[PDB]
């Protein structure tokens, strides 16, 4: 905790019990978790003191931003202008390195609906619009039923379990639409308009979707949030580090003998977990050489750096890593690193639209310069032009997929300059 | 291009002309020559190139 000390966590500390599946999903297993509790009363027709919970909660984004949703959501305490407003929920689970979004709408969409209910009121929403992925048709079947259960009891629809403040739910599907992990995106997807991400003069606070103000959040924090109402958000508080309060899922994954989602106490160090939930990486622990924080995005930790770091995004930023979700890519030394980093850029360039211009041609240049390092063929200054062009694409490009198309890669250069060579020499000596 | 006519001329010259060949000769140079491939230019280089400084 205050303490050196981590990888401690209680169960009963966990928000999210029915983590993975046990104990009905069915909302009668959300009642025996008790789970509408003082839900009805947490709807006392005035946000404030739940905002203010959440203000005090500290807590922050788990879009993997790290932007403190407190004050996120304190935007809309705002009179509605006579227009409509939406809370928009985040439920794009597209993003490599994340499948922790997933096994919770599987398996306890109840928690998330009253934070919908929760988090819909403190917005005065209208309304409650969610986002589902075409990928995801099946789950959004069962979300659908769930939601259905949540009507048949009243505990939504028209005043919505007591209290008397309206409350209906729109489930929302896209089709391929990666970009829509983007949040405005998405509410550039919600009017029929194709996904590509507004700039913002006017924030999405100021303006939402069919014109008429909305507002979004990740799934984790509109879910934990009416928990933060009725526990205390100072309870929260107290886990890890006092900015990285609270707790985060830990999505550990690739090469290790036992790949996991773990959510836990926001600053364990990050090996722990790997000595630990994960069972540890096959061949043994020494065998890491690279291993990254984030979801495919954030720049790559060497082991050196990696037995210091902390699971709280801080300690990554220190690293020189950003939050990204807290997804968890270990990657074993045996194989190549430089067609895995390829690999990702060339995932970017699948997914990055193109409206403006310098990331569209940045991912699309850098991707054939990778081509060309992966094929060894390229000259050893080459790739310090790479680095060139990935200072053209950080603070240019209109949205944040240019920087974790340029992150990785930037990792790669400053760390597997040396690699890089040595794999390049190796093709000069075939002559 | 006779000895004696050269001694003679040269006499009358005060100076040698076969030292210092006045027609041009076999010498010369060749006209068919080996492609030059020209100096590649200082500020080819890919790592830095913006046009703040070479200016
Ligand atoms: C599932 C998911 C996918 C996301 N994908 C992206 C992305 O590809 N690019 C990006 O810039 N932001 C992405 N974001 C973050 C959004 O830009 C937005 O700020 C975030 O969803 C809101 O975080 P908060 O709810 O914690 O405030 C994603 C967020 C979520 C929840
Ligand atoms: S910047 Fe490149 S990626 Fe981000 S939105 Fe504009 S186009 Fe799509």
């Amino acid at each position: 905790p205050k303490k050196t000390s981590f990888g401690s966590l209680k169960d009963e500390d966990r928000i999210f019990t029915n983590l993975y599946g046990r104990h009905d999903w069915r909302l009668k297993g959300s009642l025996s978790r008790g789970d509408w509790y003082k839900t009805k009363e947490i709807l006392l027709k005035g946000p404030d003191w739940i905002l203010g919970e959440i203000k005090t909660s500290g807590l922050r984004g788990r879009g993997g931003a790290g932007f403190p949703t407190g004050l996120k959501w304190s935007f809309m305490n705002k009179p509605s202008d006579g227009r409509p407003k939406y809370l928009v929920v985040n439920a794009d689970e597209g993003e490599p390195g994340t499948c922790k979004d997933r096994e919770i709408l599987r398996h306890d969409p109840h928690k998330l609906l009253e934070g919908c209910l929760v988090g819909g009121r403190a917005m005065g929403a209208r309304a409650a619009y969610i986002y589902i992925r075409g990928e995801f048709y099946n789950e959004a079947s069962n979300l659908q039923v769930a939601i259905r259960e949540a009507y048949e009891a009243g505990l939504i629809g028209k005043n919505a379990c007591g209290s008397g403040y309206d409350f209906d739910v729109f489930v929302v599907r896209g089709a391929g639409a990666y970009i829509c992990g983007e949040e405005t995106a998405l509410i550039e997807s919600i009017e029929g308009k194709q996904g590509k991400p507004r700039l913002k003069p006017p924030f999405p606070a100021d303006v939402g979707v069919f014109g008429c103000p909305t507002t979004v959040a990740n799934v984790e924090t509109v879910a934990v949030s009416p928990t933060i109402c009725r526990r205390g958000g100072t309870w929260f508080a107290g886990f890890g580090r006092e900015r990285n309060s609270g707790t985060k899922l830990f999505n550990i994954s690739g090469h290790v003998n036992h790949p996991c989602t773990v959510e836990e106490e926001m600053s364990v160090p990050l090996k722990e977990l790997i000595e630990k939930h994960a069972g540890g990486v096959t061949g043994g622990w020494d065998n890491l050489l690279a291993v990254i924080p984030g979801g495919s995005s954030t720049p790559l930790i060497p082991k050196s750096v990696c037995e210091t770091v902390l699971m709280d995004f801080d300690a990554l930023v220190q690293a020189q890593t950003g939050l990204g979700t807290a997804a968890v890519i270990v990657m074993d030394r045996s194989t190549d690193i430089v067609k895995a980093i390829a690999r990702l850029i060339e995932f970017y360039k699948h997914e990055s639209c193109g409206q403006c211009t310098p990331c569209r041609e940045g991912v699309d240049w850098m991707n054939k310069v990778m081509a060309r390092f992966v094929r060894g063929d390229a000259r050893p200054a080459e790739i310090d032009s790479l680095w060139e062009i990935s200072k053209q694409i950080e603070g240019h490009t209109i949205c944040a997929l240019g920087d974790g198309a340029a992150w990785p890669v930037q990792g790669l250069i400053r760390h597997f300059r040396p690699e890089l060579e040595e794999r390049m020499q190796r093709f000069a000596q075939q002559h | 291009a006779t000895r004696l006519i050269q001694r003679l001329r040269n006499w009358a010259s005060g100076h040698d002309l076969q030292g210092k060949l006045q027609l041009r000769y076999q010498e010369i140079s060749k006209r068919t020559q080996p492609p030059p491939k020209l100096p590649v230019g200082p500020s080819h280089k890919l790592s830095n190139n913006y046009y703040c400084t070479r200016d």
